[PDB]
């Protein structure tokens, strides 16, 4: 399983993304996205952070939403604690501060098996979204779907691309995975 | 019972190794430093020598009684203080706290709410950069100390 190893290369120069994959057959002048590596999550360029200078101006709440989604919460009091130079410190914390211990994390679920497997049997995305939200408090952000249907003839690779919030009537392949904002594990 | 310099102008102590006064944050906090003089020294391991003697020498004049001496403590790089100790070793009540002075834990350790003065000296090699960016570290330290809170 040499090619089945999930790895995320970080690119200092985005133009190098073309060299990450050989079966992409994409034009060299294509932008950073729309390229098979970046569109599949295998590549990541620091240049994206530069664009975060724009949105953080246009949307005041963009950066604080990004940090909550990303850094595990990174409460301001935590970098006040780290500002004291003593480093990250703490012990067996009281349950009062452990109340925020069960917050909303981002994870992936598989439609191959589980309580949501029926929606992978030709179901629609909206049905899965409403059912998950009503039954488990799970917010389906988007889909992680095979580049070509994994039948070993269409494409024998485990390559998947991301679809951010597909429409209501999006068909659901049984092999598709779902990004979720799951709460309480 | 007070040992002075041969000229009789300054207080004096026998030469001692650096570790005879070197302290960590626990030891610095244990010592109840009050009305002392903190010296936030921004220096590199190979930054040019500035002669901290000339800062502590006027602090140790013989016209001050021994109990009137302000206990000078230096928070800064440790190799630079190794280089400076050859000249600094003869002054009593001196102390050393290694590590950067921008680190708030150091300033908590060497009580800076209680210090009589907090000198901020930068011994780094500057003026080869933009002139307005020359004193970035000193201004940052001043703002950091002014923004702290104590009990
Ligand atoms: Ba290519």
């Amino acid at each position: 399983a040499g090619a089945n190893v999930p790895l995320i290369t970080e690119l200092a120069n985005d133009s190098n993304v073309q060299f990450l994959d050989q079966d992409d057959d994409d034009d060299p002048d294509t932008e950073l996205y729309m390229t098979q590596p970046f569109a599949c999550g295998t590549a990541f360029a620091v240049s994206v952070l530069d664009s975060l200078m724009s949105t953080s101006y246009f949307n005041d709440n963009a950066l604080t939403l990004i940090r909550t989604l990303i850094t595990g919460g990174a409460t301001p009091e935590l970098e006040q604690i780290l500002a004291e130079g003593a480093g990250m410190r703490g012990g067996y914390c009281s349950p009062a501060v452990l109340a925020n211990r069960d917050r909303c994390r981002v994870a992936q679920i598989s439609l191959f098996d589980g309580p949501l497997a029926q929606f992978g049997q030709g179901g629609h995305y909206g049905e899965l979204f409403v059912y998950a939200l009503r039954h488990f408090g799970i917010l389906c952000i988007g889909l992680y779907r095979f580049r070509d249907t994994n039948e070993s003839v269409r494409s024998p690779s485990s390559k998947r691309y991301v679809i951010t919030n597909p429409p209501e009537d999006f068909p659901l392949l049984p092999t598709d995975q779902v990004y979720v904002l799951t709460y309480k594990q | 019972p007070r040992k002075f310099d041969s000229t009789g102008m300054f207080h004096w102590c026998p030469d001692r190794p650096l570790n005879d006064c070197l302290q960590d944050r626990s030891q610095a906090s244990a010592s109840g430093l009050r009305n002392h003089v903190v010296v936030c020294l921004f220096a590199d391991a190979a930054s040019p020598l500035i002669g901290l003697r000339n800062l502590v020498m006027p602090l140790r004049a013989s016209n001050f009684h021994y109990h009137e001496l302000k206990p000078t403590i230096i928070v800064g790089n440790l190799d630079y203080l190794h280089r400076e100790w050859k000249t600094l070793q003869n002054f009593p009540k001196l102390s050393i706290l290694p590590g950067s002075p921008l680190n708030r834990a150091n300033l908590r350790a060497v009580n800076i709410n209680l210090c009589d003065m907090c000198v901020i000296v930068s011994a780094k090699d500057r003026n080869m950069e933009d002139p307005n960016l020359v004193d970035k570290e000193a201004i940052l330290c001043s703002l950091n100390i002014k923004a702290m809170t104590f009990d």
